[PDB]
């Protein structure tokens, strides 16, 4: 035999809390869960036929600032946001 | 009740099968595993499920194999918990029960380690 | 004088590279965008008239360690991976 | 081939992003810059005045101040800074927006958020 990979969910579903033994939860207990705010990093690598092109986000930017690429509506005075990683990049010939 | 300042709240639960669990059929497992192991890579898990010690390959790395609750130490779990989300508002969790009303348990717990090495 | 936010997108959609003033990158290049690999830390908060129940992830299994919760059917031989944080938790009166 | 560092993931399953409202008449394409510590998806309006280069936004319980960079001589030039969207030929795969007349798309705006002066 093999065990089979079926699904793989990296997303929160369920939560392993850890009491005592012998733990007694009432059914009706209700529970939430909270994620504290952590911030990705990013690598970009590109290619074109000619040149290579390779960035980075900066570790501690990603700790201070979070960046939003904005969909401005001029007449509706509306906007759609959409955070985004800055990577400053590097162009480098093949 | 106020979480810590930089806290916020899982309000998109992803489902979980808990009907699956009841049947004589499905068997619950916790597996511990190294952080450095991209699990989404993987296409299988060539554990072997009747060996308490064994080994297995990953990547191109060599792991030890620790089935938990084969050894006195991890035959006992009743100390952990699983909290699944309700599918009325899955924004709330509960604790999983079977028709005995007594808290869900792990069947298996298996521990993959990394080898001795000498940094 | 206020902007309505119509839409706010958390996860990764756009990327802002930035390289040097003027740069012309050809419009067939293709780019691939890669993520650190993170573990997230969380808080557990339960409640009831007659308990309130409280726990957290230790940071450094979070560092260390990931773990999964696992559904495996003996006869197909195949698995379903849920990620899940393990939380040591306490229990007080209320 | 390339290779990424070994602690890092392919971004699969990028979101969507609406590339077709780019070249539209009433439509600008904006950068903010703001501090990590606030909650934006708890926000429902932004009290940036367009017409301002400086001013102070008050967003929840804090104040902060607002500067339009692009209204700056040193925000003047933003050509440094593309928009890399996803591709319908190549999965997973980024490429550079472009306008309809194969011009490389760039902001409009710019605005720093940032909190006001504090001794923590």
């Amino acid at each position: 035999r093999s065990i089979a990979i079926d699904s793989y969910q990296e997303d929160p579903s369920v939560v392993v809390s850890n009491f005592f033994k012998g733990v007694r939860v009432p059914k009706d207990t209700e529970f939430q869960l909270y994620k504290k705010r952590k911030q990705d990093q990013f690598v970009l690598h590109g290619e074109n036929e000619r040149l290579e092109y390779d960035g980075e986000t900066d570790e501690l930017t990603t700790k201070t600032n979070q960046y939003m690429v904005g969909l401005y509506d001029k007449q509706s005075g509306k906007i759609n946001l959409y955070r985004a990683p800055v990577v400053t990049s590097k162009i480098v010939s093949k | 009740y106020q979480p810590p300042s930089d806290y916020k709240q899982c309000k998109h639960l992803k489902s979980f099968p808990v009907s699956e669990l009841k049947g004589d059929n499905k068997e619950l497992w916790l597996m511990k595993v190294p952080a450095n192991i991209d699990i989404s890579q993987l296409k299988s898990l060539p554990l072997d499920t009747d060996a308490t010690v064994s080994t297995v390959e990953l990547g191109s790395k060599n792991f030890n194999v620790l089935q938990n609750t084969s050894t006195q130490e991890g035959s006992d779990n009743t100390n952990l918990s699983l909290l699944i989300p309700s599918e009325k508002k899955k924004e709330t969790l509960k604790v999983a029960t079977s028709k005995d009303n007594k808290s869900v348990y792990f069947d298996r717990v298996f521990t993959i380690s990394e080898t001795a090495r000498i940094p």
